[PDB]
C-alpha cells in the first residue's frame, strides 16, 4: 500500500 | 601553569651527525578528541628571534627540511635533527600549548671546529 | 524503505 | 552568519520564514507534504544565506517545485552528522521537480544520496556525484525521468570517467558543476583553480585563508577554521567549538561532557557526575 | 507504528483521522 | 604580510609600570590569538600571557595581577600593562602570533629591548 497510503491520508487531512 | 623542564642545558656537536635533546611536562599532554600532543618545539638562531618547527609534536611546518624529526609522548619528549648542516646552530626550547603555555628552560647547540 | 520513511515522517 | 535549529517544515509554506537569516542549519531540515502550492510561490522565494546542513536534507511531496536552483542556490557542504536511513540528502516523490539546481554543493561528508520516484527529474546523470561523496556505492537514484534514457540535458563544462565515457557535467543550462583539480581534494578552489586554504571545506572568498572558508572542514571556532576545539573549549554536534558555559546553559532544561566533546547522552560504561556534568565511568555496575 | 498500523495490518478511518496534521 | 612588532619605551625607572603596544599586520585579531614572550640576554623564555580572539584572557600565575593584556581589534593593537617592575625585568619582549585551534606559535616580532 505504499504510495496510497500517502495519498489516501492527504484525503482525510485536507490540514 | 604547569612546569617544563629540559636537558641538558647545552650540547656540542659536528657535521654530519644526528642529535637528539630532551624535555618533560608535570601533566600528559595528549588530546583525546584527537589523539594528539599539544606540544612544540622552536629553534631559535642566536640572538634572532625564534622560528616555528614542529607542532603536535610531529607535524613538520612549511619551510621547515625533513631532517628535522618531533617524537614523544605523554609526558616525555625529545627532539632530533638528523644530519647536521652548518648553520643548523640553535638553541631549542619546548613549548606546551595544552593549557596556557610555558616554554622549557630551552637547550643549546654548538659546533665543533679548530 | 519508504516503510522507514513513512514511519519517521509522521505527528 | 546565523545558526538555528534543526527544523521540519509541513503544509503551509509559511512556516519556511523562519531560516531567513540562517547560514547554518545545526541539524537536518526537512520539507515536505506540501499539497496546494503552485510554481508561482517559488518564483520569487530564495535563501541565499543559506551556506551549509550538519546532519541531512530532505524534500519530499513538495508541489509546485521545479527547481532548486532559487530556493538554496549557495548551500554547499552537508555533514551528514545525523543521518536518514543513510542517507544525507533524500529527494523523494518530488513530482514537479525537473532538475536539481544546487550549484554550489561540493561535499557531502559521510551520508549518500538516494532521489526516487521523480518523475519529471533530469539533469542526474550530468551530476559526477563522487566529486560530492565519499560513497557513492550506496547511492540510490532510481525511477526518474532519467532512467527513460529520454532526457533532454544540456550545459563549456568539464567531463569525467564515470561509464567506459567522459561525460559533461552541469546543474542546469545555465551553470556548470564545478571542478577542483584533483589534488585541491575537498578544499575547494577559485575559479581559476588555486587551491582554498587546507582547512576551508568546499570554497573559498579568498585563496590560501582560513577565515576565508565558505564552510569548515573540521571545525568553527570565532571566525576561523581550525583543525581541533582546544581546551577550554569543546567539541559540539561535531563542527563548532564551545565553552563549557555554553554547553552547561543547555543541559539545564541533556547535555553531558566526555572525550572533550558537548553531547546528549553519556556513552556506555558511564554515569553523569553532577557536579561537572563530565561522564565518569562506574563503581561496579552501571544503572543506566 | 503507521506502516506497521495501516499496511501490513489493514487500516480504518479513525486510524489515519488521528494522525493528520 | 603576517607581521608583529613590537613598541617599548625601552627605558623604565623601578616602581613605575611598562606599557607595550604590539602592532600586528595581515590577519583579523577577532579571529586570533597573541602570546608575550621575554628573554633576559641569555636566559630563559618567558611564557608572559595570551588574549585570544573573543577577549578572553591567561596569565602566568606568577603575574599577581601585575599583568592586564586587553586590545583594540579595530586597530589591530594588543596592550600588554605591567605595574611596579624592578631589575630583575630587564629583558627582550616578543608578542607572537597564536592560531590556536590549529597551531601554536608562528609569525614572531623582531623583539622590543625593555631595561629597569
Ligand atoms: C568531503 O570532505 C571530507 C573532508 O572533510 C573528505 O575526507 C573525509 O573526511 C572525513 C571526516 O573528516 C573522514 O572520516 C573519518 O576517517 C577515519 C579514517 O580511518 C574513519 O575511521 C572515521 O570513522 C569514524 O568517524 C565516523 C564519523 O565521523 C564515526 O561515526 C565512526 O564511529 C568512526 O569512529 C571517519 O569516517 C573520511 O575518511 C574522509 N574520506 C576519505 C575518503 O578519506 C571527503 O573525501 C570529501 N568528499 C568528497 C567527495 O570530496
Ligand atoms: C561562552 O561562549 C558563548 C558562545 O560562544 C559566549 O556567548 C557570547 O557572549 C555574549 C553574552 O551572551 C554574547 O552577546 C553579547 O550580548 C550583548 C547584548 O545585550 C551585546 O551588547 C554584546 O556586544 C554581545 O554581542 C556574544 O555574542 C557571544 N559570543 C559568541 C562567539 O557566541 C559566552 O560569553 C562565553 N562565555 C565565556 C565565559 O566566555
Ligand atoms: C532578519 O534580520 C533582521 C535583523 O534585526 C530582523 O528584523 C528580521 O526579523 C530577521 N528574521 C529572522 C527570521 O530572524
Ligand atoms: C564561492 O564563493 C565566492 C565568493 O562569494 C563566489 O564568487 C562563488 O560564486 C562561490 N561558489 C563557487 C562554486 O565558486
Amino acid at each position: 500500500c505504499g504510495s496510497h497510503l500517502v495519498e489516501a491520508l492527504y484525503l482525510v487531512c485536507g490540514e | 601553569d604547569i612546569v617544563m623542564s629540559q636537558s641538558p642545558s647545552s650540547l656540542v656537536v659536528s657535521v654530519g651527525e644526528k642529535v637528539t635533546m630532551s624535555c618533560k611536562s608535570s601533566q600528559s599532554l595528549l588530546y583525546s578528541s584527537n589523539q594528539k600532543n599539544f606540544l612544540a618545539w622552536y629553534q631559535q638562531k642566536p640572538g634572532q628571534s625564534p622560528k616555528l618547527l614542529i607542532y603536535w609534536a610531529s607535524t613538520r611546518e612549511s619551510g621547515v627540511p625533513d631532517r628535522f624529526t618531533g617524537s614523544g609522548s605523554g609526558t616525555d619528549f625529545t627532539l632530533t635533527i638528523s644530519s647536521v648542516k652548518a648553520e643548523d646552530l640553535a638553541v631549542y626550547y619546548c613549548q606546551q600549548y595544552f593549557r596556557y603555555r610555558t616554554f622549557g628552560g630551552g637547550t643549546k647547540l654548538e659546533i665543533k671546529r679548530a | 524503505f519508504e516503510d522507514y520513511l513513512h514511519n519517521v515522517v509522521f505527528v | 552568519g546565523e545558526v538555528c535549529p534543526g527544523m521540519d517544515i509541513r503544509n503551509n509554506l509559511t512556516r519556511l520564514h523562519e531560516l531567513e537569516n540562517c547560514s547554518v542549519i545545526e541539524g537536518h531540515l526537512q520539507i515536505l507534504l506540501m499539497f496546494k502550492t503552485r510554481p508561482e510561490d517559488f518564483r520569487d522565494l530564495s535563501f541565499p544565506k543559506l551556506i551549509m546542513i550538519t546532519d541531512y536534507l530532505l524534500l519530499f511531496r513538495v508541489y509546485g517545485l521545479e527547481s532548486l536552483k532559487d530556493l538554496f542556490p549557495n548551500l554547499t557542504v552537508i555533514r551528514g552528522s545525523r543521518l536518514f536511513f543513510n542517507y544525507a540528502l533524500v529527494i523523494f516523490e518530488m513530482v514537479h521537480l525537473k532538475e536539481l539546481g544546487l550549484y554550489n554543493l561540493m561535499n557531502i561528508t559521510r551520508g549518500s544520496v538516494r532521489i526516487e520516484k521523480n518523475n519529471e527529474l533530469c539533469y542526474l546523470a550530468t551530476i559526477d556525484w563522487s566529486r560530492i561523496l565519499d560513497s557513492v556505492e550506496d547511492n540510490h537514484i532510481v525511477l526518474n525521468k532519467d532512467d527513460n534514457e529520454e532526457c533532454g540535458d544540456i550545459c563549456n563544462c568539464p567531463a569525467t570517467v564515470i561509464n567506459g565515457q567522459f561525460v559533461e557535467r552541469c546543474w542546469t543550462h545555465s551553470h556548470c558543476q564545478k571542478v577542483c583539480p584533483t589534488i585541491c581534494k575537498s578544499h575547494g578552489c577559485t575559479a581559476e583553480g588555486l587551491c582554498c586554504h587546507s582547512e576551508c571545506l568546499g570554497n573559498c572568498s579568498q585563496p590560501d585563508d582560513p577565515t576565508k572558508c565558505v564552510a569548515c572542514r573540521n571545525f568553527y571556532l570565532d571566525g576561523r577554521c581550525v583543525e581541533t576545539c582546544p581546551p577550554p573549549y569543546y567539541h559540539f554536534q561535531d563542527w563548532r567549538c564551545v565553552n563549557f558555559s555554553f554547553c552547561q546553559d543547555l543541559h539545564h532544561k541533556q547535555y553531558v561532557i566526555h572525550n572533550n566533546k558537548c553531547i546528549p547522552e553519556c556513552p556506555s560504561g558511564y554515569t553523569m557526575n553532577s557536579s561537572n556534568l563530565l561522564c565518569t565511568p562506574c563503581l561496579g555496575p552501571c544503572p543506566k | 507504528g503507521i506502516v506497521e498500523q495501516c499496511c501490513t495490518s489493514i487500516c480504518s478511518l479513525y486510524q489515519l483521522e488521528n494522525y493528520c496534521n | 604580510q603576517v607581521q608583529l612588532k613590537e613598541s617599548g619605551p625601552g627605558l623604565v625607572a623601578p616602581s613605575q609600570s611598562l606599557s607595550i603596544t604590539c602592532t600586528v599586520s595581515g590577519f583579523p585579531l577577532t579571529a586570533y590569538g597573541v602570546n608575550w614572550v621575554r628573554q633576559p640576554p641569555g636566559k630563559g623564555l618567558e611564557w608572559l600571557g595570551m588574549i585570544w580572539g573573543d577577549g578572553n584572557t591567561d596569565y602566568n600565575s606568577a603575574l599577581k595581577s601585575r599583568l592586564s593584556i586587553s586590545k583594540d581589534n579595530s586597530k589591530s593593537q594588543v596592550f600588554l600593562k605591567m605595574n611596579s617592575l624592578q631589575t630583575d625585568d630587564t629583558a627582550r619582549y616578543y608578542c607572537a602570533r597564536d592560531p590556536y585551534g590549529s597551531k601554536p606559535m608562528d609569525y614572531w616580532g623582531q623583539g622590543t629591548s625593555v631595561t629597569v
